[PDB]
């Protein structure tokens, strides 16, 4: 019951994480 | 009561914390 | 140039102190078990 | 056997994982394009790989 | 310090996540415990 | 002069007993032995000028015409009342918990 | 259940079927990065 | 009833017909600016 | 008469749209 | 030009004092007959087994009926969901007490009012308007559709969609609750923040403008005549309105775009009404409202009433009696 | 950063994807990357039924959707509907979750890497919304494409195992269908029937041949049509029936599929062969008469005579006729009894049920089969309370037919109000005035007054 | 109030020997009657035959006794009518028709025990709700 | 503007989060504790899962006197021993 919230973290990042590599490298958003 | 000072504990750390970050500013402003 | 401790101050955390105190009482019911 | 297949899979997860964040960042950014879309050519055909890797060695371990 | 350093948008996602989390708490407690019917 | 039945019914023995004329088979519960079998079979072969008749529905067993006995003091009868027997109610009269 | 080789993979599973949803919520994240312009 | 029931299916195809026919009749040019939409 | 009554001021009021759609004071631009 | 063409041109003519069109075509007659039926029905209609068990229910005026009780009442139990059109009666005396005059009257509308619709779009495109007043509309049809149509459907019959009558209505509603409890479902609410949402935001918009009404009039008369229609000045002062509000509430709560403004107003009340209809139309399905009922248990188990239990109470006094000669198996499941 | 802000592309962010109209690699991106969001629902969401799935519990006592529709269609499953093999659905899950990584990367590919407009780098995918010819050709690749699928469910049922039949004789069980239904009278047959009772159009068919036979034709019928539309371009009085736009295509798309979504729904709601009761659960028609079975039943073993029992109202408590005469169950459920399911078809006769098969030839299976369906009828709350609004806590259950239906009257009813939305929208721009009147143009000035 | 041992001791058999079940036993029990049996006997009811209840005075007047651990678990094994006349397997759920009731199949000497534990229990905490239907709800 | 300083400029400043990465925290834990002390049952007068009703009893404590109402509900208090 706590892998579930890992995992959910890791992909919950996942998707925020992209934007700001790329807000940060000022790439093509 | 024990659990008065336990729960507002953090509550007066807090306003502590605060008013000691904050102290310049507010005798600047007053 | 900015004051920090206006009537907007004062409304603003009457409001939004009680509220988070009682998010966590609330957070903490969660977990009670009869 | 079993160490194979959990090996392979372990291995596609976190290579998903790693493309997921990866292959858009890359699409998007000026820089280094040339590396990384040989990264990402890497990265896919050893996506299909593990996938198939982990799609034989599964009848081999249940 | 000054303001604008923390970008918006961070705050923004960070505040809904928050939110999310705390919510789905307490669809969580509807299962659990007290108010659970059983 | 106008009388409801039902409630005038209630005031003999049937609102005391199962009446083995008209009561619902239901109240065969009551007792042990009696539901389903016997209930049946007394409900089918009604009615009865007396209780004890009951204990001459052909095919009993012994065990069963003991359970009759043992019961036949929760047993009455009175008259059948058309209104308690049409329509099937004796087997289903609208009533669930 | 899923076959036991996979079995500790549950929690994954638990919450793969949500992460469409994500895509959405991402759009929204993703426009607050560059002002909704 | 039968003489009822043919009557209302005359009149109701009419009416249908009337409609499908109408909209038929180069209705994306009925309107007051650009009547070239073909 | 109650039918009559009820009857009666539905025919009212339908009379009323006629006339409030066909004889309206016509809208006039200035 | 041939006579098909004078005809179209006609019918689409954007000189009718009422305007026809294509969907008007389908509108006009439909719409006069579920009308007509309607009236006299509700005047002259015998009564009418809904609940097909023999028991026919007098909804029109003629058979003791007032404005309040009277209806249409819907078709027989035993018909289902059944097409029963005129034709398919033995007589006209078996379709009235069959309760033909409400499928009738039903199908009529729902193509009229759908054509209604229709027509509002071909209009505005006549006009060279934006399209989207149809939409608006598609609310209020859509909760038509759902307690006329769908919810009949779902159910497996016109015996339980909603009368054409004042009582009847409530008789509807009363029912809905008992077997839905749709008070405590999600989409019933946002409907009536819809409602009671759409009222507030009309009170507080006409307030408003009424309140920052230009003065163009003297005391002894209407301040109205101080607007004359197609004038191109707007009549009333937007930024006054709007410091008023703005520091009624705060400023950034207020609207300073009317066209942002009007467009607020139009889609709370269309979304929310929209929810409304879709939750009568799922609840079609009988997917219900929260049901919370021995929700809350104490430490040894016994159960711990909520208000969610009061309403209970409440629906199961509605659930025993209604329909009180219909039922004959413990459970009531459609 | 072409048409990416209000400004340059004159749409604000919330209608932000109709920046997209004219951008055809991007929007091909936008489209590849959603079929990419949808197949990775499929399987993801298979995957987590299969992890949640007790074989030996009833599909519907578990709020499963997809694995009733891999069953359904012969996976899985033997006779009655036992599950005997859980691997094709794993298999069906995990083979859709790969598919949408390799979907979603090419959306993503094209929708921010790729060529924005495809026109330049392709005459073959690269196309004009007015273009008729090109329209048409795609829409017929796309409709030989939908044949072939229609195709691969009758090679499924006839050359490879066959699908589920609640009807096959002597009991459910997956049955290979070898003599399909060809007759176009049967088969269109089917599309003119009243959608009333006692018909219900297509949302009527009620064994296999039908569905397999239909398919048969629809994959001829679209693969004859794409080809046609290929190699044709639309006629004259089509062209000036239509709006040509992708926002016009996208409108009647759109108002197809809420037609679609309102037949689902129906079809989830009423049928019970291609959704087969021992996976969905019972209908609700299916549930009210399995209740009136199931007292029958009771009664009668405790001596009722059933034909000829009087309930209150005068109608037979347990049986009474349709207005056409044929012997149908009693109380509320008379509403029901256009209703046909498995189990409870040996008691009818020519004139309807039949009494002295009641009286005679009710076996145990059929008992078990009224009470299990009586007792998993379609009702229950949002929170998935079991049972009729007013029942207590205890039961964990609402029926897939009503999540199916409901989802999907939802869907359908958004959908339809989309291509109002997209219809009115489409005419107006094509028209040129979706961005309001022209005050020196105002066309309502140049008519005459109503009065 | 609370679930005490007291409240969880009852009858084993027949002769007056009770069993006292743990709280855990108490909470499989309720899941397992959920599990295998709610679906008709929710609230201690019978949705397909009302007329027999799961209170347990019924069950005390049941043939042989059913208001016992003994007899409940010798009901889910072999189900009779209410006389005992009719052993009814081939239309209510047992492990004797784990076949035709394939929820019964997984269902252990354990869990038998804890649904009979269930049965028992639960009217000493609801009452006349038990068995009482929606009168009393 | 009405004087006072934007919102966007303070929760996007890093004082206000320095500040605010406690205060708000605390409070959280502070009501956090106010029930899982207990203390929050005891302020109130609301009935823990154990105190509803005595162990055999199963009638409401439901007052009935207007003016001796409080002696009323610590009459139903000490009935729970
Ligand atoms: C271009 C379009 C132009 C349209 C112009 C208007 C033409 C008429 C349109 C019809 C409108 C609704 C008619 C009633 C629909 C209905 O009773 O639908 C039910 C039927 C199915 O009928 C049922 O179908 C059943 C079939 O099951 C049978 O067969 C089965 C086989 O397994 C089982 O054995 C089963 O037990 C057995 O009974 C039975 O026949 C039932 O008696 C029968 O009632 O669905 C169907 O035919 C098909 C589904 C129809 C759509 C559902 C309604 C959608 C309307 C939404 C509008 C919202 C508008 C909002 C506006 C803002
Ligand atoms: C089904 C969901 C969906 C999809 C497929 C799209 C797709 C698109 N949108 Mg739209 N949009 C959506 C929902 C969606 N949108 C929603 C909900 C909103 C409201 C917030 C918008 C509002 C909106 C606006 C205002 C605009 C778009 C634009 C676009 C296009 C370009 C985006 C871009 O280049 O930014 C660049 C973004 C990045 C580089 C950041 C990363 C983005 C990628 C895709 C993330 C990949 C994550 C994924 C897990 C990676 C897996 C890799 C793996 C396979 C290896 C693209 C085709 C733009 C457009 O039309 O341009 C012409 C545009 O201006 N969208
Ligand atoms: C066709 C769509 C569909 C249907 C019929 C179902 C049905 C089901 N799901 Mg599934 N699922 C779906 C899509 C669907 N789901 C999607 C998109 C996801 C990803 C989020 C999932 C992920 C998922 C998980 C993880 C689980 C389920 C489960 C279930 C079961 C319990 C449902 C429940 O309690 O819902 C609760 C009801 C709600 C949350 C109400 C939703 C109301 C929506 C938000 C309103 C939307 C209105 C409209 C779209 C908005 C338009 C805006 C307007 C302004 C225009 C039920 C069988 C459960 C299960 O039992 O598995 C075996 C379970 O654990 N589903
Ligand atoms: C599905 C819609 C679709 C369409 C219309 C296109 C169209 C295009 N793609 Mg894209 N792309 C897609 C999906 C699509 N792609 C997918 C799913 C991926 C991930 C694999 C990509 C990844 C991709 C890359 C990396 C590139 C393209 C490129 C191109 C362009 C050149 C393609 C070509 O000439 O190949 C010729 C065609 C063949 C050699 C035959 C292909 C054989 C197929 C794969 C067999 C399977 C067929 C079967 C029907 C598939 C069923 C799938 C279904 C069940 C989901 C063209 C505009 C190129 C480009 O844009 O250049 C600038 C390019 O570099 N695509
Ligand atoms: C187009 C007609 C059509 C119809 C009526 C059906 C009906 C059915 N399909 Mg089939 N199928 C079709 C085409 C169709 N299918 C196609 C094109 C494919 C390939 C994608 C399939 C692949 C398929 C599979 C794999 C399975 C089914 C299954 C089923 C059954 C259950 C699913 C369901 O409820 O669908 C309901 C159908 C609809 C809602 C579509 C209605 C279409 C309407 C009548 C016409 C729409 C036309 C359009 C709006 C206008 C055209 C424009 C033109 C006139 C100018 C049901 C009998 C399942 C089954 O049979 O289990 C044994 C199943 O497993 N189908
Ligand atoms: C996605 C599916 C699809 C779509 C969108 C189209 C689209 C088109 N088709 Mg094509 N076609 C298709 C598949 C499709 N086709 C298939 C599978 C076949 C083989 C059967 C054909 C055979 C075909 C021919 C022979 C012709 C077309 C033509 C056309 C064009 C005009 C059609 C039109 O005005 O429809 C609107 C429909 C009508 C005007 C018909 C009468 C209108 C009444 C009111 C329809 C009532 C139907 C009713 C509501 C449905 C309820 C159920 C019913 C069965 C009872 C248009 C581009 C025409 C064209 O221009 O070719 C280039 C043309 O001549 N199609
Ligand atoms: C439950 C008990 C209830 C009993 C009543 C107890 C409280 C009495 C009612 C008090 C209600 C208002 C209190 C807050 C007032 C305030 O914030 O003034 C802020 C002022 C002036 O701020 C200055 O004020 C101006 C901003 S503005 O006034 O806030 O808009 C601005 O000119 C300047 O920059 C700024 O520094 O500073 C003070 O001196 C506050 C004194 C303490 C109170
Ligand atoms: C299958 C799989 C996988 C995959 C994964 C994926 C595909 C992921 C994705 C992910 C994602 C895709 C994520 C996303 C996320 C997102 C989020 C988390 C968001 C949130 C948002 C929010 C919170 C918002 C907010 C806001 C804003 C921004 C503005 C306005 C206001 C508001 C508040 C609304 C992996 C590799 C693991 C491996 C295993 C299996
Ligand atoms: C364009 C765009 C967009 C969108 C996007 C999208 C929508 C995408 C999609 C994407 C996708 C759609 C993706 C997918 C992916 C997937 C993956 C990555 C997977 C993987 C898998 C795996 C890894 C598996 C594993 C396994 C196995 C094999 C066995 C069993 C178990 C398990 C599950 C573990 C947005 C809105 C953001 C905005 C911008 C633009
Ligand atoms: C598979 C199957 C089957 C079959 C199916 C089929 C065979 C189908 C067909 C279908 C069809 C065959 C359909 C059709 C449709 C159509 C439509 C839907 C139409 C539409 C139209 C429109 C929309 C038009 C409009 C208009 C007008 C009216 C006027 C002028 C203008 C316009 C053009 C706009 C069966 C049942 C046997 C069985 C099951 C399986
Ligand atoms: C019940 C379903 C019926 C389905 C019928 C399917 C028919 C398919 C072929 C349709 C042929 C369309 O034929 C259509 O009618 C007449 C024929 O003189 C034409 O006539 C129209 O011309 C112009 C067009 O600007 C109009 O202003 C004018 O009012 C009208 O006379 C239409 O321009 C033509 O497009
Ligand atoms: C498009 C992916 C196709 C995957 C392969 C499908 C094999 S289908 C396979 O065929 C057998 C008869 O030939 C059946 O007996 C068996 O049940 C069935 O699963
Ligand atoms: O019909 Mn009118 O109401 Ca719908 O539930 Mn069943 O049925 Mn009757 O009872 Mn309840
Ligand atoms: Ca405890
Ligand atoms: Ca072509
Ligand atoms: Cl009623
Ligand atoms: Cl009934
Ligand atoms: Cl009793
Ligand atoms: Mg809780």
């Amino acid at each position: 019951v706590i892998a579930q919230l890992t995992m959910i973290a890791m992909i919950g990042i996942a998707g925020p994480m992209i934007i700001f590599l790329l807000a940060v490298r000022r790439g093509n958003l | 009561d024990w659990r008065v000072l336990v729960v507002l504990l953090p509550v007066l750390l807090a306003a502590g914390w605060a008013v000691r970050n904050i102290l310049p500013y507010a005798v600047k402003q007053v | 140039s900015y004051p920090i401790f206006t009537v907007r101050w004062v409304a603003v955390h009457t409001l939004a102190v009680p509220t988070i105190f009682f998010l966590g009482a609330i957070a903490a019911m969660q977990f009670i078990q009869r | 056997m079993t160490i194979l297949f959990q090996l392979a899979l372990a291995a596609l997860v976190i290579l998903s994982f790693v493309m997921v964040i990866g292959v858009p960042v890359a699409y998007a950014s000026p820089q280094d394009w040339d590396r990384s879309k040989q990264l990402i050519f890497l990265g896919s055909g050893l996506w299909i790989a593990l996938v198939l890797v982990v799609g034989v060695l599964n009848f081999f371990v249940v | 310090s000054e303001g604008g350093r923390i970008p918006l948008w961070i705050v923004a996602t960070v505040a809904g996540m928050g939110v999310i989390v705390i919510v789905g708490l307490f669809f969580y407690g509807a299962y659990a415990g007290l108010g659970s019917s059983l | 002069e106008l009388v409801n039945v039902v409630d005038e019914k209630l005031g003999t023995a049937y609102g005391e007993k199962i009446d083995l004329n008209n009561t619902n088979i239901a109240a065969f519960i009551q007792y042990r032995g009696l539901y389903p079998t016997l209930a049946k079979l007394i409900v089918k072969n009604a009615p009865y000028e007396s209780v004890e008749d009951v204990l001459n529905i052909p095919g009993l067993t012994e065990r069963q015409k003991q359970i009759l006995r043992e019961n036949l003091e929760h047993f009455t009868v009175t008259e059948v009342e058309t209104a308690l027997v049409e329509g099937g109610d004796r087997y289903n009269n609208g009533l669930y918990k | 259940k899923l076959p036991e080789a996979y079995a500790i993979f549950d929690p994954l599973v638990d919450v793969l079927p949500v992460i469409p949803v994500l895509f959405l919520a991402l759009a929204f994240v993703w426009q607050a990065a560059v002002g909704f312009r | 009833m039968e003489t009822l029931k043919i009557t209302v299916y005359i009149v109701v195809t009419f009416f249908v017909l009337l409609f499908v026919f109408g909209f038929l009749s180069g209705d994306p040019a009925r309107n007051p600016k650009r009547k070239d939409l073909e | 008469m109650e039918t009559i009554t009820y009857v009666f001021i539905f025919a009212c009021i339908i009379a009323l749209f006629f006339f409030a759609i066909f004889f309206r004071e016509p809208p006039r631009i200035t | 030009a041939n006579l098909w063409e004078r005809f179209c041109n006609w019918v689409t003519s954007t000189d009718n004092r009422l305007y026809v069109g294509w969907f008007g075509v389908i509108m006009i007659p439909t719409l006069l007959a579920a009308t007509i039926c309607f009236v006299i029905a509700f005047i002259a209609a015998p009564p009418v087994d809904i609940d097909g068990i023999r028991e026919p229910v007098s909804g029109s005026l003629l058979y003791g009926n007032n404005i309040i009780t009277g209806a249409v009442v819907p078709s027989s139990n035993a018909i289902g969901l059944h097409f029963y059109p005129i034709w398919e009666a033995a007589s006209l005396d078996e379709w009235l007490y069959n309760g033909g005059p409400y499928q009738l009257i039903i199908f009529h509308f729902l193509l009229g009012a759908s054509c209604y619709m229709g027509r509002q779009w071909e209009l505005s495109y006549r006009l060279g308007m934006r399209p989207w007043i149809c939409v608006a509309y598609s609310a209020p049809l859509a909760s038509a559709f759902a307690v006329f149509l769908i919810y009949p459907i779902g159910q497996g019959s016109f015996s339980d969609g909603m009368p054409l009558g004042i009582s009847g209505t409530f008789n509807f509603m009363i029912v809905f609750q008992a077997e839905h409890n749709i008070l405590m479902h999600p989409f019933h609410q946002l409907g009536v923040a819809g409602v009671f949402g759409g009222a507030l935001f009309c009170a507080m918009h006409g307030s408003l403008v009424t309140s920052s009404l230009i003065r163009e009039t003297t005391e002894t008369e209407s301040a109205n005549y101080g607007y004359k229609f197609g004038q191109e000045e707007e009549t009333y002062n937007i930024v006054a309105a709007h410091g008023y509000f703005g520091r009624l509430i705060f400023q950034y709560a207020s609207f300073n775009n009317s066209r942002s403004l009007h467009f607020f107003l139009a889609a709370w009340p269309v979304v929310g009404v929209w929810f409304a209809a879709l939750g009568i139309s799922t609840m079609a399905f009988n997917l219900n409202g929260f049901n919370f009922n021995h929700s809350v248990i104490d430490a040894k188990g016994n159960v711990i009433n909520t208000w969610a239990d009061i309403i209970n109470r409440a629906n199961l006094g509605m659930e025993v009696m209604h329909e009180r000669n219909a039922h004959n198996f413990p459970l009531d499941l459609a | 950063a072409t048409n990416r802000d209000q400004e340059s592309s004159g749409f604000a962010w919330w209608a932000g994807n109709a920046r997209l109209i004219n951008l055809s690699g991007k929007l091909l991106g936008a489209h590849v990357a959603h079929a990419g969001l949808i197949v990775f629902w499929a399987g993801a969401m298979t995957l987590f039924e299969l992890a949640h799935f007790i074989p030996e519990k009833p599909m519907y006592e578990q709020g499963l959707i997809l694995i009733p529709h891999i069953a359904t269609l012969g996976w899985g499953v033997g006779p009655g509907g036992e599950v005997v093999d859980t691997f094709p659905f794993f298999v069906v899950g995990v083979v859709h979750l790969i598919s949408s990584a390799v979907l979603g990367f090419g959306g993503v590919y094209h929708a921010i890497r790729g060529p924005e407009t495809l026109e330049e780098y392709s005459s073959f995918f690269g196309y004009d919304w007015k273009d008729k010819n090109k329209m048409t050709t795609i829409l017929g690749f796309h409709l030989i494409v939908l044949g072939i699928g229609a195709l691969l469910l009758v090679a499924k049922a006839m050359f490879f195992g066959g699908l589920y039949d609640t009807w096959a004789p002597g009991g459910g069980d997956v049955r290979v269908i070898t003599n399909p239904t060809l007759d176009p009278r049967v088969i269109f047959g089917y599309l003119l029937k009243s959608p009333f009772g006692g018909e219900g159009w297509i949302v009527s068919v009620n064994n296999l041949e039908d569905v397999v036979g239909g398919h048969i034709w629809i994959g001829l019928i679209c693969i004859a049509g794409g080809i046609w539309h290929i190699l044709t371009t639309p006629f004259g009085w089509a062209r000036r029936a239509f709006i040509w736009s992708g926002e016009a295509y996208l409108s009647y798309s759109l108002g197809a599929l809420s037609m679609m979504g309102f037949i689902a729904t129906c079809f989830v709601w009423f049928n019970n062969t291609v959704y087969p009761s021992e996976f969905y659960g019972p209908t609700g028609p299916e549930a009210s008469q399995a209740q009136a079975m199931t007292f029958l039943i009771r009664d009668q073993k405790l001596g009722a005579n059933v034909g000829s029992a009087q309930g209150p109202t005068g109608l037979g408590k347990y049986l009474m006729r349709s207005p056409t005469g044929e012997i149908i169950f009693g109380g509320e459920t008379m509403r029901f009894w256009d209703f046909r399911g498995p189990w409870l078809e040996p008691l009818r006769g020519p004139n309807g049920l039949d009494l002295n098969k009641i009286k005679n030839d009710i076996q145990p299976w059929q008992e078990r089969r009224a009470a299990e369906y009586m007792t998993h009828a379609p009702l229950g709350s949002l929170n998935s309370v079991g049972g009729v609004a007013t029942e207590i806590n205890s039961v964990n259950f609402v029926s897939p037919r009503s999540w199916l239906a409901t989802s999907h009257f939802v869907l359908a009813f958004f959908f339809l109000v989309g291509h109002l939305w997209h219809a009115g929208r489409a005419r107006a721009a094509a028209a040129g005035f979706e961005k309001g009147i022209d005050r020196e143009s105002e066309p309502v000035l140049s008519m005459p007054s109503l009065d | 109030a609370e679930l005490t041992p007291e409240v969880l001791t009852v009858p084993l058999n027949s002769e007056g020997k009770t069993i006292t079940l743990t709280e855990k036993q108490y909470l499989e029990g309720k899941r397992l009657f959920q599990y295998a049996c709610a679906s008709c006997h929710v609230g201690g009811i019978t949705k397909t035959n009302p007329s027999l209840d799961l209170r347990t005075e019924t069950l005390a007047l049941a043939t042989p006794p059913r208001d016992n651990i003994e007899g409940l678990v010798d009901y889910m094994k072999n189900p009779t009518t209410y006389d005992g006349e009719q052993e009814i397997a081939e239309v209510h759920p047992s492990l004797r028709s784990a076949d035709i009731f394939p929820k019964m199949r997984n269902l252990t000497e354990k869990d038998l025990v804890a649904i009979a534990g269930h049965i028992l229990v639960e009217p000493k905490i609801l009452g006349d709700k038990w068995g009482g239907g929606k009168v009393y709800y | 503007t009405t004087g006072e300083r934007p919102f966007s400029d303070i929760i996007t400043s890093v004082r206000y989060w320095v500040i605010h990465s406690i205060t708000i925290p605390a409070l959280f834990i502070a009501g956090w504790l106010f029930v899982s002390t207990g203390l929050a049952y005891d302020v109130f007068g609301t009935p823990r899962p154990d105190s509803y009703y005595a162990q055999e009893q199963r009638s409401i404590p439901l007052v009935t006197d207007r003016f001796e109402a409080k002696q009323q509900v610590e009459t139903f208090l000490e009935q729970l021993k």
